[PDB]
């Protein structure tokens, strides 16, 4: 049982359930930007990539 | 939050055998969508309740957190009675397996 | 206004066609108005009966009707 | 909770106005009133 | 790259970077000289020795 | 009538059609508009 | 469950450190009607005097040309009507649906002359009088106290129950719960106990100032919409 | 004619719904992230939107990062990790594996 | 302190789980 | 910061004595205050009749 | 019993040195007798403020067991804020002098 004790395998056990109540809030939360916008000034992105608005 | 030894009394109830004959007798001619849409009818009430006698209603407990206190003793409730119970549990188990902290140790010095 | 007509059965309303009028209060002065029930259950066959709301003590008008 | 906030302030200013059957940049839309002359 | 790596833990409530447990058999203790005395603090459950 | 403050939100808005097709516009067409009551107002377009 | 009345009145209520109390009884007990949700059983049952609302029952009767009705009601109710106690319709609301269903200014002044203010009319005598069903008017009087629900209803009394099974229960929850250092940890007494106790002082301190501020819009609200509707 | 039978309650106040949330928009989820798409700034993952941070959840899972490591880097971090030594602590009852674990390790 | 009033009827209390609200 | 509260005193005798009056007491709640007020009930009685 | 937030603020001002100094004014043309009647009044005032609102108001704290609770509750913070610290205190002490459990060696064997 050399080659074969690395093939014993148990899967996870979490559970990605929550309940959602949007009753209980009236207002927007902020939301975080993951990634930069390449499907607007494409051709640029290199050259304004660099600076902060 | 409110009912809480009412809920109490239903684990009881539910915990004995006596009941247990009970339901399976209950339990003829049911359907799942039928017992489903029973429990779920059921905590709808529960928090139904909740939202609308809170408008005009105070409680025993009622404080200046209201029921965010009542909620958060739940949770610590169910923590320690169930969480550190399992915790002391698999301190145990890695106490036996390996020692104290053994999950922890740092992987063997090449 | 809410397009939320009462049910006119007693255990809701009670007497509601009792009675050939109905009288209701308008405004800050509270003026009196009565009108006639005829001229009322007119809205009653513009009424749905699929939709019920606030207890299912109120049932909804057609759009066509209400607007 | 935005839209619930949209939509329970709608609620208090346009289901008790009479003036509001619609919103106003559609009112040429609607029928003519037979009282205006 | 091919050194092992030690475990990672860092949240707000538990980490595994203010201390050392050792090796198997070279092991320390994970607390410091000042709250080694206090370790029942820093514990959610604790089974004391027989004597 | 009830009283609108009383009445629930939900049920207001299955009972109007209308305000429903305005609800849709700005918040399932668009991510991105204001939870305002009115964003088709001139102020919001000049901000805009 | 829906917020029922006509009232356009934002109210809001402040608590004691004291509870309700209501007079002592061997066999009621006072409870919230939405928080029971009673049945017709679970309600008490009182007997109340007749003779005041017999005599406009016979006129009445007299008039709409149904004796029988009255007659059987009188043989019924002789002894004092047996009822439910709390289901009941004020004479108040009961003068607003006469008047708001056209009922004439004559049979409003005899109902007001005739009755105290504080009356208190049962869905039987409801029934008769207006030859309705009882149930119909058990389902209209409940609807109307709901309406008021800070009024307690009473109930019949009933013992606990389960209290064996909640002993041990209660006892496996601390057998369990509280073997431990969790109200002991360098945890509690650096986080839980002085954030706690910081939200909590807080909220003491300016209880009123968040309320106000929270509610300040909802009351903007409720003002405008009932200036639209005048 | 005298009532008898026992009227419950729900006959008469109904409670409103609250443990799933409205949509007042009476539309499903995957509808919105569809026409979120088409929608400017809302594009797959791109944006702040809430159809954005979905699709960003999706692209890290449908990529490899988070994928167990292969037999040849299994030594690197799982083989000294806290939850491989419970679990099998916990799988194997009255033993102790540090054993097989080395030996897993030479395998 | 004294317990003033001028009626005779011996009257006792029970309580209920909710507090008084104005 | 001790272990009262996971004591076998405290579960021999604190939580079963405890538990067991508050049960006694919540089921005969209105036997035990009737049959205390009887007699000062009675006494009332008597006197607001002597009185009369 | 009733007023335990009062009486905890009793206490803070009562260990604040600014109070200290208005105490020190405060006591200018007083007498032992006047300050222990004032004593004795106070406590006389919080036990005629129980005997006569316990006949017909009920606290948050009301329970089928009435105020022996509340009572039973002081008495147990009481026990482990003061008695167990000085028990933790002899433990220590008695630890340091003779060993654990010294106070219950036997004596010497002649
Ligand atoms: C830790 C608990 C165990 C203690 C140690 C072990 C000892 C065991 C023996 C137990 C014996 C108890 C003694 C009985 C004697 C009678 C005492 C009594 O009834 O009056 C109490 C007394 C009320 O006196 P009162 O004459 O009735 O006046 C009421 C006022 O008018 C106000 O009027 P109101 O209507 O607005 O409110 C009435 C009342 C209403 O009270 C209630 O109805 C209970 C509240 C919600 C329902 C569920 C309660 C249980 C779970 C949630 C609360 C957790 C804390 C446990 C509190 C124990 C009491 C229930 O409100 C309160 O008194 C507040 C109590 C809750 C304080 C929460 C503090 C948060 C910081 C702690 C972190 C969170 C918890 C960590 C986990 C701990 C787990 C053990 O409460 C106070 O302590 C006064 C607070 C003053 C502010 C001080 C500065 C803030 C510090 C907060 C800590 C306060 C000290 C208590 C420590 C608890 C937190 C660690
Ligand atoms: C060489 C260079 C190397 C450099 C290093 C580079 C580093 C690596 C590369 C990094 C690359 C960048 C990656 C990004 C960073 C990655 C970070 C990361 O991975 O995280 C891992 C890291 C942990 O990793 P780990 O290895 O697992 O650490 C050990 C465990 O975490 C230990 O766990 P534990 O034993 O401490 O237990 C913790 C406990 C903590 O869980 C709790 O806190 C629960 C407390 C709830 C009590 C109250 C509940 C009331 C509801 C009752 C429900 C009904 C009753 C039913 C009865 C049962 C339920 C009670 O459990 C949980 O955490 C469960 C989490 C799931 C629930 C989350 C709930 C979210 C809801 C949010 C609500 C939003 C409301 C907004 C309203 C806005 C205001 C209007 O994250 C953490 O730090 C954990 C803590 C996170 C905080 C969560 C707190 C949620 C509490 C929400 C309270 C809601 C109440 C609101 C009240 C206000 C309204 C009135
Ligand atoms: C794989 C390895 C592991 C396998 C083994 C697993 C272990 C299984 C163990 C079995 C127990 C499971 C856990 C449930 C325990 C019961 C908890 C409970 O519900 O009681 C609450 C029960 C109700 O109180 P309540 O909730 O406040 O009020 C509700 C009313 O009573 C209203 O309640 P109710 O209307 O629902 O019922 C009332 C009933 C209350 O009586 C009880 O407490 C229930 C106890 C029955 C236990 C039966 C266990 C069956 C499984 C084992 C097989 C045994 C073979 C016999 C089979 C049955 C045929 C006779 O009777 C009475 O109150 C008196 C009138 C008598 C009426 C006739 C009752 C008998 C019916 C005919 C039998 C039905 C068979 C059901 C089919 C089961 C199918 C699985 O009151 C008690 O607490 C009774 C005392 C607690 C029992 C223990 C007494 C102290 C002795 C402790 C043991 C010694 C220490 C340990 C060391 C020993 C070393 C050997
Ligand atoms: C040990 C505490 C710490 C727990 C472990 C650590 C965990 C820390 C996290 C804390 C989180 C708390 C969870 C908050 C969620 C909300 C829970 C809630 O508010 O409802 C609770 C729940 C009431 O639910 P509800 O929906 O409000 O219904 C009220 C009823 O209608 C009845 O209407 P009512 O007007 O007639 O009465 C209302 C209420 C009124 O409650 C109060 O206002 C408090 C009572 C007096 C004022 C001072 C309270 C603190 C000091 C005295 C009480 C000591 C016990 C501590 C209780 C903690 C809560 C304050 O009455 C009660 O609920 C009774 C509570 C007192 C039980 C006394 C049992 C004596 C045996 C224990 C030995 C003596 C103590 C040993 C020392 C322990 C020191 C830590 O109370 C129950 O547990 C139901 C009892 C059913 C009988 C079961 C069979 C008897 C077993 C008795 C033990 C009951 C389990 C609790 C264990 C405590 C004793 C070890
Ligand atoms: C391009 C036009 C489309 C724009 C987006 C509009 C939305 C379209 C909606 C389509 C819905 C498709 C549902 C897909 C469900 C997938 C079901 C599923 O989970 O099965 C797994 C299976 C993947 O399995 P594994 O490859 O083994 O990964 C396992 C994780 N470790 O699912 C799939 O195959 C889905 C395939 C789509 C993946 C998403 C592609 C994202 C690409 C990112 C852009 C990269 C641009 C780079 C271009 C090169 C530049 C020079
Ligand atoms: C507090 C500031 C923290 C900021 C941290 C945010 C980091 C964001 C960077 C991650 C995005 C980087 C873009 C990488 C694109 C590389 C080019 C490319 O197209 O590669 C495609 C390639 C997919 O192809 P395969 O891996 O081969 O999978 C095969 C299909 N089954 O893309 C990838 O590898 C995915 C990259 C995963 C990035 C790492 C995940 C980091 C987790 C972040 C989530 C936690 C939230 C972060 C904080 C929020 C910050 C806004």
């Amino acid at each position: 049982l050399l080659g074969h004790t690395t093939s014993v395998t148990m899967g996870n056990s979490d559970i990605f359930f929550l309940p959602k109540p949007s009753n209980l809030l009236k207002i927007a939360l902020p939301a975080f930007v993951f990634m930069p916008n390449l499907t607007i000034f494409t051709r640029a992105f290199p050259f304004y990539a660099h600076t902060s608005a | 939050g409110f009912h809480f030894q009412q809920y109490i009394a239903m684990a009881g109830r539910a915990i004995n055998p006596v009941q247990w004959t009970r339901a399976w007798r209950r339990m003829e001619g049911k359907s799942a969508t039928e017992v489903y849409r029973d429990a779920l009818a059921w905590t709808n009430n529960q928090f139904a309740q909740i939202s609308r006698a809170s408008q005009y209603r105070a409680w025993w407990w009622q404080n200046p957190l209201g029921m965010g206190l009542v909620l958060y003793g739940t949770y610590k409730a169910w923590h320690m009675i169930y969480m550190v119970r399992k915790q002391k549990k698999t301190a145990q188990l890695v106490a036996a397996a390996y020692g104290q902290g053994g999950q922890w140790l740092n992987p063997v010095p090449r | 206004m809410l397009n939320f007509i009462p049910k006119r059965c007693p255990s809701v309303s009670l007497l509601f066609g009792k009675r050939p009028v109905q009288r209701i209060e308008v405004g800050q002065a509270r003026h009196q108005l009565e009108i006639p029930v005829e001229t009322i259950e007119k809205i009653y066959e513009g009424v749905d009966s699929r939709l019920e709301y606030h207890n299912k003590d109120y049932n909804a008008m057609k759009w066509k009707d209400f607007m | 909770g935005k839209i619930h906030g949209a939509v329970w302030r709608m609620k208090h200013l346009f289901a008790t106005n009479f003036k509001m059957v619609g919103h106003p940049r559609y009112a040429y839309a609607l029928p003519k009133n037979p009282l205006l002359q | 790259h091919e050194q092992p790596y030690r475990a990672f833990s860092l949240g707000f409530t538990a980490n595994n970077l203010s201390g050392n447990w050792g090796d198997y058999i070279d092991r320390q203790d994970n607390k410091n000289a000042l709250m080694r005395p206090a370790r029942m603090m820093f514990t959610d459950v604790f089974i004391p020795t027989t004597k | 009538n009830p009283p609108v403050w009383k009445v629930n939100t939900n049920e207001w808005l299955d009972s109007d059609q209308y305000w429903q097709a305005f609800v849709e516009k700005h918040h399932f067409y668009s991510q991105y508009q204001p939870g305002v009551v009115d964003p088709e107002a001139p102020q919001e377009v000049e901000a805009f | 469950y829906a917020t029922l009345g006509s009232g356009w009145s934002f109210s809001k209520v402040q608590y004691t450190k004291y509870r309700i109390t209501k007079p002592w009884t061997t066999d009621t007990t006072f409870d919230d009607i939405i928080l029971s949700q009673p049945s017709k059983e679970d309600f008490a049952k009182f007997t109340k005097e007749a003779p005041l609302f017999l005599r406009f029952l016979k006129l009445v009767t007299d008039v709409e040309g149904r004796q029988e009705a009255f007659i059987q009601f009188a043989k019924r109710c002789e002894n004092g009507l047996t009822v439910e106690k709390d289901v009941y319709v004020t004479k108040k609301e009961l003068v607003d649906c006469l008047w708001k269903n056209g009922y004439t200014d004559t049979e409003i002044n005899a109902f007001e002359i005739a009755f105290p203010a504080d009356y208190k009319f049962h869905y039987p005598e409801l029934a008769v009088l207006f030859d309705l069903t009882e149930e119909d008017c058990y389902k209209y009087c409940i609807r109307q106290r709901a309406a008021t629900p800070e009024e307690l209803v009473e109930l019949k009394y009933t013992k606990p129950k389960n209290l064996v099974s909640s002993y041990g229960l209660c006892f496996l929850g601390v057998w369990f719960g509280l073997s431990n250092t969790v109200l002991s940890n360098a945890w509690f007494y650096s986080k839980t106990f002085p954030f706690g106790a910081v939200f909590y002082m807080l909220g003491s301190y300016f209880y009123r100032d968040i309320r106000e501020k929270l509610w300040k819009e909802e009351k903007s609200l409720i003002h405008t919409a009932q200036e639209n509707k005048n | 004619k005298t009532l008898e039978r026992n009227v419950p309650m729900k006959e008469i106040l109904q409670p409103l719904w609250v443990v799933e949330p409205p949509n007042f928009l009476r539309q499903p989820v995957w509808k919105q992230f569809w026409e979120a798409q088409f929608a400017n700034r809302s594009f797959f993952f791109f944006g702040n939107a809430w159809t954005s941070a979905a699709a960003f959840a999706f692209f890290i899972w449908w990529s490899r990062v988070f994928d167990p490591p292969p037999k040849e880097r299994l030594d690197r971090y799982w083989l000294n990790s806290p939850k491989f030594r419970i679990l099998s602590a916990f799988h194997n009852p009255g033993k102790r594996p540090g054993l097989k674990i080395s030996l897993m390790t030479y395998e």
